[PDB]
């Protein structure tokens, strides 16, 4: 990458990526995607469903809210942020063990206030999030 | 000195009237006027300048002095109003 | 109007905290009362200055003023508003875009147009209260009785609009000669995300943001408010990382030494002191109280520096030890620094002969932990800073040091002292917006050091193809230094390694004598060194790895530039050279506040605080330079912080009363651990000032003493030409009946030592004092305005006298000195805020050579705080004894009286007016003539030039 | 005035020739210009400047001789050195140390005495303890002030409440019978004093925030009704006390529990001077101890509770 010119990086990117990706390396690889994704971002979608199958739910969130954040009328694999959000949502609220660096809470309660076609439903994933938590005081007070 | 004057109205509009109703039209005393836009603080001694200048010598003469033997605004931080500006 | 008298709903900071998060609590709540309360006294000045008044026909205000921090803002609106972020409830961002006509003022554009990403500015509407035919404002009335500030609104500022609406980036400013047309200019904003939010959510429909008229932009020290206080918002949000061995003497809990190298297991025995000693003679004076020796098979002859000491005390065995009947031991080895150049390289190298506690200090400075050294005025707290660094520096070279300070005039000073050191110039950076105006000579700003970098690299290449000349290889090997590395890998490498084989292979015992010079192939290369090989294949061998190292270190030197091949953008040439070239990184505590979630996003690493002025930084602007890098564990990765100040010298300028003298925010850091008695070595050998000048301040300080030389130096043992004695205090009687005078609250004002200054001053130029090496101060703001309104007049309107060097408020002048200080006390009814003994010991500390307070000595005599200063000059007259007939410089030794004549003593202001007149007058020829002479040869020397 | 007699009797430009000591001029100087004056700032500050403390009431303090007067006037000119706040406060007696035991033990004693001082006195002192509890790097002052907040004044707590403390930290339960026994075993005669002081200062300050209910401006059998607002500046000086006791750890320690069990926010809350507009930096201060009063922290180790933490552990709470 250094020694060739920028214009031909995507020649080595996708055998850097598909190297990477053909084993269990998920602490180097998210180092590398990362990197990547600064001269292709298109690619961030085909990041979130490496990091999922991975089961780096933290990052998979992170890189979704990055998506979400990037409020693009259509995405590169055709979803659109309403789309995309759902899914930070199915992804956030059925994992609170694992979804650490993310204020859970503050997102479902601000999909409420947004997507009101579904109130009764994120209502239960946001109570379901603390049931699965087993903090059932919290989930009797949602 | 110069043969010019110049005058600041309260607005524009009377200026903008003054110009155009006055533009080079004759006043008698002018003939034809051209228009266009655009203390000692007391008991001090005051050291006198010398002349065209605008170190010491290694041996002074020491003059033979010898002891004798409201105040208001002198200075501009004096003037409690300046002081805001 | 706090006076100390009641109770108030405030946080305090005492010495100790509950945990983290209370100390940083404190800080915001009272960091954010008093940085409101200085917006408010900024916003109050400037529309005074701007003069707004209702326009008589009319509804709206117009300004008949101006000022410097603000402009009239011909329009503005909000252009976006992006929605909330995922989780996040305010707008993601909510731009204005202001135009301002920036007026006809070349001095003034160059600040505006300079408004750069993160300055804060107010969008200010108001009004006149006063409809009247011509309008003034006085400072005595109350603000809110004259002009209506109907809102305020802070933004942050993004860059200048260019010709057509693009940003224009911080590089533009050195390539935008090319000028924007006309006085119109644009600046995009960044608005408050939360008051935006609640300015909409409460409903509006008289909306706010048309009705702004000014933008109000603040000074450069205190934009870093908001930058302030979003930083301990954010350490509040998340885990404050402070370092496990560093949070508890923050917090004040432990053994105040618990961050002391003495009780840090990772304290190391053995240190290269470097260049610090400058003779095995100085290693043996630098410890008292230790044994030291040479290690085996060096003599005393022949040891040289550099050095390595092992104090036997820090290493954990029993078998070395403060055994019975012998001392401490250092045990030293004089270091053979392998030289890696041929040329007659000359090292910059340390040339102090620092004092024991400077080296109790500097040894302090290289073991890990929290190092504190007290820095008496004059007594060299810069040297040991930079010996601290460069030892750093070249005991382990891949970590970096963060160097904070006050103000950037110190910032300078270092500068100047580290490149006297053996410091690399690409390893420097310097950070600030001072960086337009830096006066070293050499630029070390982000834009300085990549244009030296690029400057470097093309010197460097033409090395190479000089190498490659010498080697008879063909081909272009230095288009790039890509290139360069292929070539050295590939060839250089190559023929050294084939005559490193012909050597040894061979060995003594089959070469032929001098057959080195010969088979040396880089001879070519070094073709300007003369006799470059003796002819004794032992030395020329020796010689040989000289010249491979030179060459080694250009490509070394290369390797580490092609960065800037492949970063082209000049932003990222930058941030290159922040996060991985440059070593020493110099920034003030107010940039540094400003820069951290920049620093923090380029994932900027340091190893090392050093602060110097420590005791003038704020508590919170002392804590934020901790936390510049993110830990990259459970735990930061700070090695060293080394705080050098003096907390008997003026604390940081809080000025609300309340917060300064009730929640103590006037204490800095600095003052807070020495309060908690963290070990902090004291510098005790004064240099700067004449032993009995010293004398007046030292008494504070324990066991501050004078350098040899100071007894020994001719300026020292000389009279102060034209005064019978080195200092006095003289007691300034009424002047027109009036003693001080007072022409606002707590504005305090003396004509009569104002006067009195302005004859001795011109007493002094009339005796041949250069104006440079005087310079009046006096304890109050007022009376500082009046001494340079009174110089104004009668001093430069005749060139004959001249401004002095610099008139000044005492605490302006903290850390400043010069030769000869007039300083007027200017309180004649009761004594002021210079009871506080550090106004004092500030005060007197400032002469080098003369100090002649001016004041009322009734008033400032019978103080106790004062006594032990008083007690010295009440040893000498209250009325100042001059000796008209010596004119500067005099052989007279300081102690003796004069017999060229009489002395005569000044009774008063009166006194010294009328005298000073008929000196002047009637030496004025003389004195004349030696200006006409003077102004003539001035002009002609340079006139061939 | 200040200056005549200073310059007679004290000042030291006139050491060669001042009078030899009166002790009674202290008494004069302080019911003249101090007491009688509702302690005049200008007279005060004439006093403390003239170096009155350092060259005349503290040197020439023998414990046997000091009055009132005497104790008072000495916490009268600290208290002026510590609002001028530049200055070393506690430097002569950081110098002549040995009376001072017995100084600052007798100002305690001023302050539970409740006949005999004016409410302006009192303000004084308690305003001195603020200043004494501040100044916790002065060794002299801290080897007291320690001594009111240390293990023993747990005595006070409820039998359950001071159980509850040993599970939290068993440790401590080791240390207490040490306490218990030591405490009644040998020095009871200092010892109760000092582990009673503070609970007997919270109900001195009750009486005093009693005193300002609307139903007490019912004439009095003398005649007169006391005007509130020395009484509330002791209040308002309360409240900081409380707080500069809450804010530092090592008095938080045994302090807090001492707090809650005392039900002093309660008494504070429900008073009629909260809801007065006479009150209202009260209020201001009352919930600035509130917020200590339950601040994220356990106090027995020290330790920071997150707000994850503190969050769950209610939950927890409430459901037990």
């Amino acid at each position: 990458l250094r020694s060739l010119p920028v214009t031909q990086h995507m020649r080595i990117w996708t055998l850097y990526i598909g190297f990477l990706t053909s084993h269990d390396l998920p602490e180097t690889t998210i180092r590398v995607y990362r990197r990547y994704l600064k001269m292709n971002p298109k690619a961030r979608e085909d990041y979130v469903e490496y990091l999922i199958e991975r089961d780096q739910i933290d990052e998979a969130a992170k890189e979704l809210t990055t998506l979400v954040n990037q409020d693009q009328n259509v995405s590169e694999k055709g979803r659109t942020a309403h789309q995309l959000w759902t899914q930070l949502c199915d992804l956030i609220s059925k994992n609170p063990v694992k979804i650490f660096s993310l204020n859970v809470d503050a997102i479902i309660r601000q999909g409420i206030y947004r997507y009101t076609d579904q109130v009764g439903f994120l209502w239960c994933s946001l109570a379901d999030y603390y049931i699965r938590s087993a903090e059932f005081e919290r989930a009797r007070d949602v | 000195e110069k043969g010019c004057a110049f005058i600041e109205f309260t607005t524009r509009e009377a200026a903008e009237r003054a110009a155009e109703r006055s533009f080079n039209k004759t006043f008698i005393k002018g003939k034809r006027l051209t228009i266009r836009w655009g203390t000692p603080v007391p008991s001090v001694p005051i050291l006198p300048v010398p002349d065209g200048l605008a170190a010491a010598p290694r041996s002074l003469v020491v003059p033979n002095v010898r002891p004798v033997k409201s105040s208001s605004i002198y200075y501009p931080s004096q003037d409690p109003t300046r002081l805001g500006a | 109007n706090y006076t100390g008298d009641g109770v108030l709903a405030l946080d305090k900071l005492n010495l100790q905290f509950l945990t983290l998060h209370d100390y940083l609590l404190r800080n915001f709540n009272l960091f954010q009362l008093e940085s409101t309360y200085e917006i408010r006294q900024d916003l109050e000045d400037v529309l005074f200055r701007m003069k707004p008044f209702q326009h008589e026909s009319r509804n709206e205000t117009v300004f008949s003023g101006w000022a410097r921090m603000a402009l009239q803002i011909d329009h503005f609106q909000i252009s976006e508003v992006a929605k909330p972020l995922v989780g996040e409830k305010s707008p993601a961002v909510v731009r204005g875009v202001v135009t301002v006509n920036i007026g006809r003022r070349q001095d003034i554009r160059q600040e505006w147009e300079n408004l750069r990403k993160h300055d804060v500015c107010f969008l200010v509407a108001c009004r006149s209260r006063k409809s009247a035919s011509g309008l003034k404002f006085d400072v005595r009335r109350p603000f809110s009785e004259q002009i209506e500030v109907l809102s305020v609104r802070g933004c942050d500022v993004e860059g200048m609009l260019d010709q057509d609406g693009h940003l224009l980036e911080e590089f533009t400013a050195w390539e935008k000669k090319a000028k924007i047309p006309g006085d119109l200019r644009k600046f995009r904003l960044l608005l408050d995300p939360n008051q935006y939010r609640i300015d909409m959510e409460q409903g509006t429909k008289d909306d706010i943001y048309d009705t702004f008229n000014l933008i109000v932009r603040r000074d450069s020290k205190t934009n870093n408010f908001k930058a302030v206080l979003q930083t301990i918002r954010d350490l509040l949000n998340t885990e404050c990382v402070v370092p496990d061995w560093l949070t508890d003497v923050i917090l004040g809990y432990g053994e105040p030494d618990s961050a002391h190298y003495s009780k840090l297991s990772s304290a190391v025995p053995e240190l290269d002191f470097n260049d610090t000693f400058l003779s095995f003679a100085h290693v043996k004076e630098s410890f008292p109280g230790y044994k030291i020796e040479l290690a085996d098979g060096f003599d005393e002859k022949e040891a040289v520096p550099p050095f390595k000491l092992e104090f036997k005390e820090l290493e954990r065995r029993q078998d070395v030890e403060i055994k019975p009947g012998e001392l401490r031991t250092i045990l030293v080895t004089p270091l053979t620094r392998k030289k890696v150049t041929p040329y007659s390289y000359d090292p910059r190298k340390n040339q102090v002969k620092f004092t024991p506690s400077q080296v109790e200090a500097i040894k302090s400075g290289m073991q890990p932990g929290l190092t504190m050294v007290v820095g008496p005025p004059g007594t060299g707290k810069t040297d040991v800073a930079v010996q601290i660094i460069s030892n750093i520096y070249h005991n382990w070279p891949n970590q970096r040091t963060l160097i904070v300070t006050h103000s950037n005039q110190a910032l300078n000073q270092l500068f100047e002292k580290i490149i006297a050191l053996d410091v690399d110039e690409r390893h420097l950076l310097r950070m600030g917006h001072g960086e337009e105006a830096l006066e070293t000579e050499k630029d070390f700003s982000r834009y300085g050091r990549v244009n030296y970098v690029l400057k470097e690299r093309l010197q460097l290449l033409n090395c190479v193809e000089k190498l490659a000349k010498a080697l008879k290889i063909v081909g272009d090997v230095a288009y790039t230094c890509e290139n360069a590395g292929y070539f050295f890998r590939f060839s250089v490498c190559r023929v050294w390694e084939e005559f490193l084989a012909k050597v040894t292979s061979k060995g003594c015992n089959k070469l032929a004598e001098g057959i080195i010079s010969e088979i040396f192939p880089f001879t070519g290369f070094f073709k300007d060194i003369p006799d470059l090989f003796s002819g004794n294949n032992s030395a020329d061998l020796k010689v040989a790895h000289s010249c491979w190292r030179h060459i080694e270190q250009i490509f070394e030197k290369l390797d580490e530039f092609r960065a800037f091949e492949l970063l082209r953008n000049g932003r990222d040439r930058t941030e290159y050279l922040l996060v991985k070239e440059a070593k020493i990184i110099a920034m003030t505590c107010t940039h540094a506040a400003l820069r951290r979630n920049e620093l923090v996003k380029l994932g900027f690493r340091y190893d090392n605080i050093v602060m110097e002025e420590a005791a003038q930084i704020l508590e919170v602007e002392t804590f934020i330079p901790l936390l510049l890098q993110n830990p990259q564990d459970g735990h930061n990765r700070l090695k060293r912080w080394i705080m050098i100040g003096d907390h008997h010298q003026l604390p940081p300028v809080v000025q609300n009363q309340a917060f300064q003298k009730y929640s103590n925010m006037e204490q800095s850091l600095f003052a807070r651990l020495v309060r908690l008695s963290v070990p902090n070595v004291q510098l005790d050998r004064q240099g700067r000032a004449r032993a009995q000048i010293a004398e007046l301040y030292q008494w504070r300080y324990n066991g501050l003493g004078n350098l040899p030389h100071v007894d020994g130096l001719p300026q020292f043992q000389n009279a102060n030409a034209g005064f019978a004695f080195p200092f006095q205090f003289i007691d300034i009687p009424d002047f027109n009946g009036h003693g001080e005078t007072q022409p606002s609250p707590h504005f305090y004002q003396n004509l009569g030592e104002a006067e009195y200054a302005c004859a001795l001053y011109t007493y002094m130029r009339i005796l041949g004092y250069p104006a440079e090496k005087i310079s009046i101060l006096t304890t109050y703001n007022g009376q500082a305005q009046l001494i340079r309104d009174v110089f104004q007049r009668r001093c430069d309107t005749n060139p004959l006298i001249g401004m002095p060097a610099k008139v000044s408020t005492v605490d302006k002048y903290q850390g400043q000195q010069n030769d000869f200080i007039i300083l007027s006390l200017v309180k004649t009814r009761n004594i002021g805020h210079i009871r506080d003994v550090r106004r004092l010991v500030v005060a007197l500390s400032r002469a080098r050579l003369g100090l002649y307070v001016l004041g009322r000595s009734k008033v400032f005599m019978d103080c106790l705080e004062l006594t032990p200063a008083m007690r010295i000059f009440a040893k000498y007259p209250r009325k100042l004894v001059i000796l008209p007939f010596e004119a500067h410089p005099t052989i007279r030794k300081w102690n003796e009286r004069s017999k060229d004549g009489e002395p005569m003593e000044i009774q008063d202001t009166l006194h010294m007016t009328h005298f000073v007149h008929e000196f002047y007058m009637s030496n004025l020829p003389a004195m004349r003539d030696a200006y006409e002479q003077a102004m003539n040869e001035y002009m002609e020397s340079q006139r061939l030039l | 005035t200040i200056s005549a007699v200073a310059a007679k009797f004290w000042a030291p430009f006139t050491a060669e020739t001042h009078e030899n000591f009166d002790a009674k001029l202290i008494d004069t100087i302080y019911d003249n210009e101090m007491l009688k004056t509702s302690f005049n700032s200008r007279k005060i500050m004439m006093l403390e400047f003239s170096q009155y403390l350092e060259a005349y009431l503290w040197p020439n303090y023998v414990p046997e001789k000091a009055s009132k007067a005497w104790n008072m006037s000495i916490v009268v000119m600290i208290n002026e050195k510590f609002r001028e706040r530049n200055l070393d406060s506690w430097n002569c007696f950081t110098k002549k140390s040995e009376h001072f035991p017995h100084f600052f033990k007798s100002i305690l004693q001023l302050s539970l005495q409740e006949e005999g001082l004016a409410s302006s006195e009192h303000c004084a002192l308690l305003t001195f303890l603020v200043n004494a509890f501040g100044s916790v790097e002065t060794p002299i002052v801290h080897k007291e002030t320690r001594k009111l907040v240390s293990i023993e004044i747990w005595a006070g707590l409820l039998d359950s409440q001071r159980e509850d403390l040993f599970k939290k930290q068993k440790k401590l339960k080791k240390i207490w019978e040490n306490v218990r026994q030591k405490m009644t075993a040998a020095a009871a005669d200092n010892n109760e004093f000092e582990r009673t002081y503070l609970w007997n200062l919270i109900e001195k300050f009750k009486r005093v925030l009693n005193s300002l209910e609307p139903n007490e401006a019912q004439e009095s059998e003398e005649g007169e009704v006391r005007d509130p607002i020395d009484s509330i500046k002791y209040c308002e000086r309360f409240i900081e006390l409380l707080i500069d006791l809450e804010s530092i750890l090592q008095t938080r320690r045994f302090f807090n529990s001492v707090l809650h069990s005392s039900h002093i926010l309660t008494h504070c809350l429900l008073s009629s001077l909260i809801s007065t507009d006479a009150g209202s930096l009260f209020f201001q201060l009352v919930q600035l101890l509130k917020f200590y009063a339950r601040f994220e922290i356990d106090d027995l180790s020290g330790r920071q509770l997150t707000h994850k933490e503190v969050s769950e552990q209610h939950y927890q709470s409430v459901t037990r």
